[PDB]
RNA sequence: AAACUGCGAAUGGCUCAUUAAAUCAGUUAUCGUUUAUUUGAUAGUUCCUUUACUACAUGGUAUAACUGUGGUAAUUCUAGAGC
RNA sequence: UAGUGGCCUACCAUGGUUUCAACGGGUAACGGGGAAUAAGGGUUCGAUUCCGGAGAGGGAGCCUGAGAAACGGCUACCACAUC
RNA sequence: UUUCCAACGGGGCCUUUCCUUCUGGCUAACCAGGACUUUUACUUUGAAAAAAUUAGAGUGUUCAAAGCAGGCGUAUUGCUCGAAUAUAUUAGCAUGGAAUAAUAGAAUAGGACGUUUGGUUCUAUUUUGUUGGUUUCUAGGACCAUCGUAAUGAUUAAUAGGGACG
RNA sequence: GACGUUUUCAUUAAUCAAGAACGAAAGUUAGGGGAUCGAAGAUGAUCAGAUACCGUCGUAGUCUUAACCAUAAACUAUGCCGA
């Protein structure tokens, strides 16, 4: 329809933004950049209505035209900026700093963090390739093009990328035992030490994956996200640790535990 | 608007398709280049993404390359002597992809007489080995040799002079010169 | 075998079988040929307004025994001439010919309430004003 | 001859009316 | 038909950019590029040791295999270098909880390496679009005739 | 202020006449393709002789608005010169 | 062409679809969740706040541009129709 | 929970019930490796199935229809719960299930158990000596001369049909 | 067709879209006889519509030959193979 789109209707947002059905007509459509449109979570969906530091849009831009907030070591100032998965948000406020990693619900939350791990970020190396002048390089999941990597690093691994300058420090291979995190599909926000791979020449590569409570589930491999070992995450994961409690046992936790 | 849409066709059962939407700009086809010999005005055109295409109507001179040796020379043609698709095209002397042409010898033989020490047609003590240590290496094919006396060889074209601006011939030799000389005596 | 195929490849027959037996149903053929659109002078509507042609001549398709004060009318959306009817009958005094009505059926698309041919449509609202607050002796009840 | 009043997509021709 | 020395067309069929070296003449005597087809396909031994060219052969030419692979039986080999298969299947109708026999004709290009007969069993793979109808290319011939070479010479 | 320049004006809003392997829906593929933007990475070789006709202490035009003489029945029409 | 391709074009071959319903005809036919239903199945409707398609009165056509066969853009025809 | 009497389950194995061969980690637990006690139809478990509708916690919007909202003290400058799941067959993509229907091997035995032997296509990871014309033994397929192998192939003659003859 | 058989095929099978044989009476073209009665018809009726049932001759037809037709209350008012 004659080139691109600029508006996103309310109810045409993804459900993980959790906008209210009334009070408006539209959604604050995310700009292009380091993430997908469909799992963006822009700046104003984070600020005004999940942290409530602003009450409406003009007060959001009152922050953003005052150079306070930071998204991964830079001074991003645009309202619809897609700070997506794994992106550290640091404030120049009363200095409380946050990550962007989901709950088990497939939805983002507020997760305040330390300064050991505010300093860096991660990424699924979605491509390793041999570009110009015979230079090997790697392309992670968001946008980064890191030159000259370890040649023993292949596709589907992960890195430990810094935020001051984009330097890979160490990596994680792909095998069993690897503490993992899913980005997409249904079991979004899960965790739990990959069982094994399935090759399926020309097709999807799915993967069998356990959890903490030993509850297997099979994603696709373009959503698997390896970040560890037998109990070794490389960030500070939020309260609840990603393991899916069922809705029978959140009417046993929110109802039978905190409800006396 | 020359569209290259499929929906103006007749589907393979024979059914006539009913009329869908109006014609579109993203599915466009342009005129033939219909590119020829004698001067050069290479009209560039502007395509989807900026991405300019050149179009070598009136192409005159090109980097033609003889494959069994490994040297590539700027050269100029006589004309065409064969065309695979249409035999109209030899009359108009039409250069395209994969036409058959007669190209100038003088870069190739001015290289040959100074590089080989065979000097076919018609610098100190180290540099005679350039002309003497090529034992069983200075032997061109006899059918290749006969084109030198006319001063014009046989070459075919591997370029797109409608869609790149270029003409890059390759000098035909051996098996395939035997086939296109079978056909060339039969058509020229 | 009860006159029908059953085997689990025979559906090819069956949805072509019932396909040729729906036409023996009545309103199916009435509906899917647009016969309500090629006929039925409402044209699939629910009401129509039109001028009264004239007073009506009674042709006995039984039984209501009088000159039933009925109105020859011809519509203006179509122009197709229909005999009409007024309830609360009598009072033949209070509109001229070539004057407005609003028509609506009797309950079966009419077809029978009195000895008058084709009388199937109660008049609802003459000239925009009603009848039920006009048989209520606020206003007055029309003529042909 | 033929009572052939069908094919009335040119019932829209009778937007002449 | 085609008469190997296969250049019965107006233009020399060859492998493009493959270059039979005419200056050096030595014990090579066969410059024939061939590829694996992918997916675990045994290449046909005609293609290794043949003179035909076939641009759209998945073993010698510039096509590829992707996405779909489809079975079926041949019909009507009266075209040139292509066959038509027809796949039978059972459509479903839930009005009657029953099925319905239908078939589909797939016009699929065939290689000269394979040689077929109307009534064999084919396995084809999807390729880039070749003509209007054709999006497939014959890649395995599972002929199941039943060994009637000397079967009539029976006891 | 105006005006040059840039980006925007291809989004939104409306309507459902066309359209029956068409659209569309679920699934595919691009080893067959373009992509402003955003984000990340990316030019010592630019006098193509960098053996110079050089200005890199930075080389030239052309013009709007400004102005000031006008015509049109009427348009967001525009003309002639000087910046 | 941004590119596959009968999308064309030049020579060839005689094919391809079909009673497993080709092809032709009609639709008061824009397609997908909805509705009335309510033992179940079946039935009929879906212009309509969302997705996708199409059009700016009907057909063409082209510029600018990454993007339009755009109409609160342009040229022409056709139907109108203002001072 | 010490637990006597019987009962519902599948497995390790066994009364020809082959549940296989294949060996480095090894002295089959399980991981590469060559064949399946045949291929489709069927079904079972995942995955894809936009959000809005439909079913429902919880929330005194005064009940509601709605809405996803919100509650608590020293209100001492704060504390703090959320915004589930159900569903959506064909088609498409993954694996068993071992009936049903299909497709039939081995009537030539020009076939399997061939752990066999002359001979054919072979052959370079090689070791050759660093790299290419001249070679073998040799890892991995097939058959004729050719026979050694265990238990070597004829599911029926239908109160279903077709013949003959009486 | 039945029946008997320790003969032969080893599933060659049921109905049936399409397709094909046959077909009363009657009727349809070209011939043979032309005995029998006899739709129509030509005559006598014969008195009002006791009721018009009567009676007498009758071309063709009935019988066949080279061919149709394709109709019955073609009805045991019941399609065909199973228990």
């Amino acid at each position: 329809a004659r080139g691109p789109k600029k508006h996103l209707k309310r109810l045409a947002a993804p459900h993980h933004w959790l906008l209210d059905k009334l009070s408006g007509c539209y959604a604050p459509r995310p700009s292009a950049g380091p993430h997908k449109l469909r799992e963006s979570l822009p700046l104003i969906v984070f600020l005004r209505n999940r942290l409530k530091y602003a009450l409406n849009g003009r007060e959001v831009k009152a922050i953003l035209m005052q150079r306070h907030v930071k998204v991964d070591g830079k001074v991003r100032t645009d309202t619809t900026y897609p700070a997506g998965f794994m992106d550290v948000i640091t404030l120049d406020a009363t200095n409380e700093n946050f990550r962007l990693v989901y709950d088990v619900k497939g939805r983002f939350a507020v997760h305040r963090i330390t300064d050991e791990e505010a300093s860096y970020k991660l990424g699924k190396v979605k491509k390793v390739q041999l570009g110009k002048k015979g230079v090997p390089y790697v392309v992670t999941h968001d946008g980064r093009t890191i030159r000259y990597p370890d040649p023993n690093i292949k596709v589907n691994d992960t890195v430990k990328i810094d935020l001051a300058s984009g330097k890979i420090t160490d990596f994680i291979k792909f095998d069993a035992g690897k503490l993992v995190y899913v980005t997409g599909g249904r079991n979004l926000g899960r965790i739990g030490t990959i069982v094994h791979k399935e090759r399926h020449d020309g097709g999807f590569d799915l993967v069998h994956i356990k959890d903490s409570l030993d509850n297997t589930f099979v994603t696709r491999l373009n959503n698997v996200f390896v970040i560890g070992e037998q109990g070794k995450p490389y960030i500070s994961l939020p309260k609840g640790k990603g393991i899916k409690l069922s809705i029978a046992e959140e009417r046993d936790r929110r109802r039978a535990q905190q409800g006396l | 608007g020359i569209s290259r849409d499929s929906r103006h066709k007749r589907s393979a059962t024979g059914a006539k398709r009913a009329q869908f939407r109006k014609k579109r700009k993203f599915e466009l086809g342009r005129q033939p280049a219909n590119t020829k010999i004698g001067a050069k005005r290479i009209h560039s055109v502007r395509t989807r993404g900026g991405n300019k295409k050149y179009r070598a109507l009136r192409i005159e001179t090109g980097n033609f390359s003889w494959a069994s040796e490994g040297i590539s020379k700027k050269t100029r043609i006589a004309g065409v002597v064969y065309h695979p698709s249409n035999n109209e095209l030899v009359r108009t002397n039409t250069l395209t992809k994969a036409a058959i042409v007669q190209i100038d010898a003088t870069p190739f033989r001015q290289w040959f007489e100074a590089h080989y020490g065979q000097t076919l047609g018609k610098k100190s003590k180290n540099a005679e080995r350039k002309w003497a240590a090529r034992a069983a290496s200075a032997k061109i094919e006899s059918s290749v040799e006969s084109q030198f006396s006319a001063g014009r060889l046989y070459a075919c074209i591997s370029s797109r002079p409608g869609q790149s601006g270029r003409c890059d011939g390759y000098i035909l030799e051996g098996e395939e010169l035997a086939f296109y000389l079978r056909r060339l005596t039969a058509k020229k | 075998g009860k006159g029908k195929p059953r085997g689990l490849n025979s559906a090819r027959k069956l949805r072509v079988h019932r396909r040729n037996n729906r036409w023996a149903e009545n309103n199916y053929k009435k509906r899917l040929l647009g016969t309500a659109f090629k006929s039925s002078p409402f044209g699939g509507s629910s009401h129509a307004k039109g001028i009264v042609l004239e007073k009506l001549g009674i042709e006995s398709k039984q039984p209501n025994s009088a000159i039933r004060k009925c109105v020859r009318v011809q519509l203006i959306k179509n122009g197709k001439k229909v005999t009409a009817f007024v309830p609360n009958d009598g009072c033949l005094n209070f509109v001229d010919e070539n004057d407005e009505v609003l028509l609506a059926g009797f309950g079966r698309k009419g077809k029978a309430k009195g000895d008058i041919p084709g009388v199937r449509f109660k008049v609802v609202k003459v000239s925009g004003v009603s009848l039920l607050a006009l048989w209520k002796e606020k206003k007055e009840k029309p003529r042909s | 001859p033929d009572k052939q009043v069908s094919k009335l997509q040119r019932k829209n021709k009778a937007k002449q009316l | 038909s085609t008469e190997l020395t296969v250049q019965s067309e107006r233009a020399f069929q060859k492998q493009p950019h493959i270059f039979n070296n005419p200056k050096v003449k030595t014990s090579k005597r066969t410059k024939r590029w061939y590829k694996n087809a992918g997916l675990g396909f045994k290449t046909p031994k005609t293609a290794i040791e043949g003179s035909y060219i076939d641009k759209k052969c998945p073993f010698t030419g510039l096509v590829s295999i992707r996405g779909k692979i489809l079975t079926g039986t041949v019909v009507s080999t009266k075209m040139h270098r292509t066959i038509v298969i027809r796949r039978a299947y059972l459509h479903y109708i839930p009005k009657y909880n029953r099925y319905e026999k239908r078939h589909k004709n797939v016009p699929v290009h065939v290689s000269p390496a394979f040689r077929v007969q109307v009534g064999d069993i084919v396995t084809v793979g999807q390729c880039r679009p070749i003509s209007k109808t054709v999006r497939f290319n014959v890649v395995k011939v599972s002929a199941a005739a039943g060994k009637a070479n000397k079967q009539f010479a029976k006891f």
